[PDB]
RNA sequence: UAACUUGGGAGUCAGAACAUGGGUGAUAAGGUCCGUGUUCGAAAGGGAAACAGCCCAGACCACCAGCUAAGGUCCCAAAAUAUAUGUUAAGUGGAAAAGGAUGUGGCGUACAGAGUGACACUGCGCCGAAAAUGUACCGGGGCUAAACAUAUUACCGAAGCUGUGGAUUGUCCUUUG
């Protein structure tokens, strides 16, 4: 349940989401990584589901890193209400991902057990992915 | 007396800023022509509307 | 004003006999359509008929391309509730080969009072024997 | 089911009023600001509310005054 | 025999001894005109090509000078209270070919 | 065998650089000591393997205009999505 | 080729769609509120099958004259069943996703006795794909090129431009032309 301990403002604007990724396009902690090829929003619940599956397959084999964090919240309106009369209330926290960013990095295992722990975790995410190694 | 510019496309549907550059050169209607000498400020007007006229 | 105009006192209509043996359905009907309309004469007039007569023999031996012998179906409604029938092009060639070419050429003509008169100058047979020898038909090769 | 916001104050027309190289009179306002974002120069005065005005007739000149600081001056035309 | 003559922005097919109607010319009644530009000289005799047969002029005689039948020009637009009515009569010259 | 090279003359347009990368050739700049700033052209594959032997800091010995100059790789640009090198900087000590 | 000043007379204060930069809503609405340009409003003509806002283009009048724009050239229906080299077999073209497949091309890195495996980045297809009067999402016939990609050479095509003859208003202001 990743969520910032405190924020200055609880009602923000939504990110642009159009363009290419800004930073974090390389592997710097582990031996392998999972790279994204499309744009989408990632919620804390999705990150939780996608990392528990990876941990189970590896059987506590090595280290796993999460390079994304849901910094931005989003509001939602009640059910069956009319337009206007103020803004909604916080519902959850999301993160913006664009083509060329790494989501998960693992280390301490082989190249085969690592290519199967990331495939079982890429089906929990709403974005397309790819297998990438530390570039030589 | 060095250049010849003729208007090929009309001005309907164009921004008002471009319709004003077609007036400084001396173009009234479609297919109308005019003769002027190659100046540094003359080519600055054609470059702005190079998608509408045909310099020869 | 000097444009020529054709009337029913200077028009000559002849008789042709075209063969459909080993020919594509769509590419053969598009040529017969222009003959029935008179689009090949230099004295063409729009408000009068100036085409000729055409006889189609060996209709049962037309050809299709691909899987159109099963995927192409013909529908028709009887004006009653739920009264819609159907038949495939492959099954129609084997039963009524003349209605297959007759309806394929009739759809390439205008739907006017003059176009219905130009569509009656067509005769289709499934074999090579036609009863119109008295009309003295002349052979025609498709271009 | 209500809003707590919805207040705002009238906008003040701050910024420069004359351009560089332009001729002005003895009492022409040159820059309205809060505080001192641009300092006065030769033949320039700072008003009560930090407004910059000229004192003679001449051309306006926006120049730099030190690292990361700007000024405005006025020179008589010859 | 025949010839194509260009007179008023159009072309015509004239024979010897035929009546024609063209745009208003300069000649008055009873004078003689001459078609400088001949584009084609047809028939079974010696023919020629283009752009324009040098020479081989045509001669005619001016018969009448009148105005075509009156034409009424009307236009309107529904629900806008806008209409316009005009009249028009096109002048013409009637000639008669003499010899090609 | 020393690798081959080409000299980019003038100034290329956005389209010229894109078409050059499409062909299989990557642009490069050499600004090391003892040389001027010249734009060069080297095959992407030819560089990918010659760098295998010399490694990261081995001596390239690239030849510009009939004059071989001993050089090394200082920094380069890489496209992670399409996995295509974009730019190479050669530094001659 | 305008602009500014003084005076006489007005109308207008319900706006709309498209592109684009944002808030709001659910990165829903032919939704709603602002920035910027165009069109409609008050704009006929050609194209998009029909279709105020989309594309081309601004109708003084007459003609059985010519050249072009958008869009097009097998038949309905005016113009190439044109030329050169390649791709697709599904009616794809002529409606959609996550995912699933030695379907088929292009460019790069002893296997049951001289041919078999393993990858990366990419063309065009397949499955995933169920609504109520009747074919029913090519406008119809129909088409395997009459589909797609990269080019060349012709032609058709507006009330646009030109040619010819006439109206009204001007500016020309030195032989009423």
């Amino acid at each position: 349940m990743l969520l910032p301990k405190r924020v200055k403002y609880r009602r923000q604007h939504r990110p642009k989401t159009t363009g290419r990724s800004k930073g974090g396009n390389y592997v710097t902690f582990g031996e392998f990584g999972l790279q994204a090829t499309t744009t989408s929003w990632i919620t804390s619940r999705q990150i939780e589901s996608a990392r528990i599956a990876m941990t189970r397959y590896m059987k506590r084999g090595g280290k796993v890193w999460i390079k994304i964090f849901p910094h931005t919240p989003y509001t939602k309106k009640p059910l069956e209400v009319r337009m206007g009369a103020g803004k909604g209330a916080v519902e959850g926290w999301i993160a913006v991902v664009k083509p060329g960013r790494i989501l998960f990095e693992v280390a301490g295992v082989s190249e085969e057990v690592a290519r199967e722990a990331l495939r079982l975790a890429s089906h929990k995410l709403p974005v397309k992915t790819k297998f990438v190694k530390r570039e030589e | 007396a060095k250049l010849q510019i003729t208007l090929t496309r009309s001005v309907i549907g164009r921004p008002e800023t471009q319709r004003k550059t077609v007036e400084a050169l001396g173009l009234k209607k479609t297919n109308s022509s005019v003769v002027v000498e190659d100046n540094p400020a003359i080519r600055g007007q054609i470059n702005k509307v190079k998608h509408l006229v045909t310099v020869e | 004003r000097q444009t020529f105009m054709a009337n029913e006192s200077n028009i000559e209509r002849k008789w042709y006999v075209i063969d459909a043996e080993g020919q594509t359905l769509g590419r053969l009907s598009s040529e017969v359509a222009s003959i029935l309309r008179g689009k090949n004469k230099v004295t063409y007039t729009p408000h009068v008929d100036t085409g000729d007569y055409v006889i189609v023999i060996n209709a049962s031996k037309i050809e299709f391309t691909g899987n159109k012998e099963t995927d192409k179906v013909y529908y028709r409604h009887s004006n009653h509730p739920g009264g819609i029938k159907s038949i495939t092009a492959g099954e129609l060639r084997r039963t009524n080969p003349e209605r297959l070419i007759e309806n394929s050429i009739k759809g390439m003509l205008p739907s006017t009072r003059l176009g219905e008169k130009q569509g009656k100058k067509l005769f289709v047979y499934g074999g090579a024997e036609h009863p119109h020898a008295a009309q003295q038909p002349e052979n025609y090769e498709l271009r | 089911s209500s809003t707590k916001n919805g207040r705002d104050s009238e906008s003040k027309r701050l910024g420069a009023k004359r351009a560089d190289g332009q001729f002005v009179t003895g009492g022409s306002i040159l820059y309205r600001q809060r505080g001192t974002k641009i300092y006065p120069g030769e033949n320039v005065g700072r008003g009560g509310d930090d407004t910059l005005f000229a004192k003679i007739d001449g051309v306006v000149k926006f120049e730099r005054k030190g690292r990361d600081k700007k000024q405005v001056s006025v020179y008589a035309v010859a | 025999m025949f010839a194509i003559i260009e007179t008023g922005g159009k072309q015509i097919k004239v024979e010897e001894g035929q009546e024609i109607f063209v745009e208003k010319l300069d000649v008055n009644e009873g004078d003689t005109f001459t078609f400088d530009k001949v584009l084609f000289v047809g028939g079974d005799s010696v023919k020629v090509g283009a752009p324009t047969v040098e020479g081989a002029t045509v001669t005619a005689t001016v018969n009448k000078q009148g105005r075509g039948k009156k034409i009424t020009v009307f236009t309107y637009k529904r629900r806008k209270n806008s209409k316009r009515k005009k009249g028009h009569r096109q002048p013409y010259t009637k000639l008669t070919i003499d010899k090609i | 065998a020393s690798l081959k090279s080409i000299i980019r003359q003038g100034k290329q347009t956005r389209s010229d650089l894109k078409q050059l990368r499409k062909s299989g050739k990557v642009p490069a700049v050499v600004y090391g000591y003892g040389t001027k700033n010249v734009s060069v052209k080297v095959d992407e594959v030819e560089f990918i393997k010659v760098i295998r032997e010399v490694g990261r800091n081995g001596v390239i010995e690239l030849g510009v205009g009939s004059k071989t100059i001993k050089v090394m790789v200082a920094d380069y640009q890489f496209d992670p999505l399409k996995n295509q090198i974009t730019h190479i900087d050669f530094l001659a000590i």
